[PDB]
């Protein structure tokens, strides 16, 4: 029957971007003026698709992959971008089609003394493919000595903390994303809408 | 941001120390352990992140021997040394991650652990 | 550091009782007897330990959950009873270690149209065991004839509204309540007092 | 004594989309519903809603998609949007209440014939 966004969007706790949650959605029925016209987002782009036609769309599965980052840093989930998020953790491909939705979640994501619990990768030889997820916690090695498993100068731990604390400028303050991604398979389409 | 050592003396061998390290009060992301013998080089033992979640690291020597726990409320953390040998002899620093860069930039003063 | 009870007492919202809030409090001090020696508290239970001689005592977890329900509740959130809370909402172990704590929040939970947020569950195949906590809202077969979903005689919708308005008599009127509970474990103590 | 009051069906082509309303004066409940009675079948349930969540509400599967429930907590109101009506849809609505105390729908309207062709 009816798409369950509401167990994306009203989750309870979000993925750190680096090991951030993608949910395959199918067998349902997307009304995509349910969200756009609710909720009170921040963001709401979308990339090769006009929002209002979503709901005439079919599509065989829609994938939304779910996460946080401060907010400052919600201009590069978009095609073609590029700092620590999209380098490290979450790449758009350059022809992307899909939709990209954010909020701020600072009501929900900082605490007092500054939550640490949402990570991010800092450190990386390669720069990530599209949709590619990288969880490793390997020491980087960033110079001729190796690291053998151990921190120290030159070798650092991968993963860094953010500081979500209120009070913090809104650029540094918590949102949490949803991108939607639409794919097209030679196969009955299982995801309508109106 | 400011690191203050608490805890090392003498042990004869076997003994058993720990070490405390407040912190005048992070922020940082990952706090570590690091040792210096007499004319060696700086030695890493042990660290732990800030996240909950994780996310501990110990080199091989002292793996098993070592124990490293923070305490987030108090800003504190800590090192439980077991089974101590000789060859843990040394000034022991506990260090910190600036939230911004991934390096060790804050430093405590140094604790001197020795084991006859 | 010294327990957050103003985090758990003094915070804005509270849940209704059947999907009540539990907070897990660990690793710090707790001074009980600002609780005890404050006021405009209604009800001050404890059970297995002394209201007085708290602060004499070392745990190693404790768990304080919280919600709203009515005056003529609170003699429900205690061991051994039964109603429509302690046994569909919130069930107190027989062998309960803790203590309840309630007063009267009318002046914040009772709006002049009567606030119908604060829900109960008001049907239930079964009792809940002991600190078991259901959010279902699957309709409730009450007679032999399946439901499918629907509404109507002998197949209710299981959640129920308090109607919450000021000039109620007192035993209808908002009481905020949290009951504290103290775990003893093989564990080393975490809680304590000066 | 809580009363409920329906206002406004009638006669629509196969296709139309008739709303329906119940004022529900000087009272209070806790869950509102629409139910339809057809001549000879017996009384079946359309949806209802909750006084607390518009994310509470429960629709007949032979409805979903093309039926939707109001509230307006203001005016102490429900509405019933009607929309891509059928024939299987003539019926009389019944507006309910469930009370405060019994969870069960206690507190009916007077009905409304919605005739569609």
């Amino acid at each position: 029957n009816l798409c369950p966004f509401g167990e994306v969007f009203n989750a309870t706790r979000f993925a750190s971007v680096y090991a951030w949650n993608r949910k395959r959605i199918s067998n349902c029925v997307a009304d995509y003026s349910v969200l756009y016209n609710s909720a009170s987002f921040s963001t709401f782009k979308c990339y090769g698709v006009s929002p209002t036609k979503l709901n005439d769309l079919c599509f065989t599965n829609v994938y939304a992959d779910s996460f946080v980052i401060r907010g400052d840093e919600v201009r590069q989930i978009a095609p073609g971008q590029t700092g620590k998020i999209a380098d490290y953790n979450y790449k758009l491909p350059d022809d992307f089609t899909g939709c990209v939705i954010a909020w701020n979640s600072n009501n929900l994501d900082s605490k007092v003394g500054g939550n640490y619990n949402y990570l991010y990768r800092l450190f990386r030889k390669s720069n990530l493919k599209p949709f590619e997820r990288d969880i490793s916690t390997e020491i980087y090695q960033a110079g001729s000595t190796p690291c053998n498993g151990v921190e120290g100068f030159n070798c650092y731990f991968p993963l860094q903390s953010y500081g979500f604390q209120p009070t913090n400028g809104v650029g540094y303050q918590p949102y949490r994303v949803v991108v939607l991604s639409f794919e097209l398979l030679h196969a009955p389409a299982t995801v309508c809408g109106p | 941001l400011q690191l203050v050592e608490s805890g090392g003396g003498l042990v004869q061998a076997g003994g058993s120390l720990r070490l405390s390290c407040a912190a005048s009060g992070g922020t940082f992301s990952r706090s570590g352990w690091f040792r210096q013998a007499p004319g060696k080089e700086r030695e890493f033992v042990a660290a732990i992140s800030r996240a909950d979640v994780g996310f501990p690291n110990y080199a091989d020597s002292v793996k098993g021997r070592f124990t490293i726990s923070r305490d987030n409320a108090k800003n504190t953390v800590y090192l439980q040394m077991n089974s101590l040998k000789p060859e843990d002899t040394a000034v022991y620093y506990c260090a910190a991650t600036s939230l911004q860069s991934g390096k060790y930039d804050y430093w405590g003063q140094g604790t001197q652990v020795t084991v006859s």
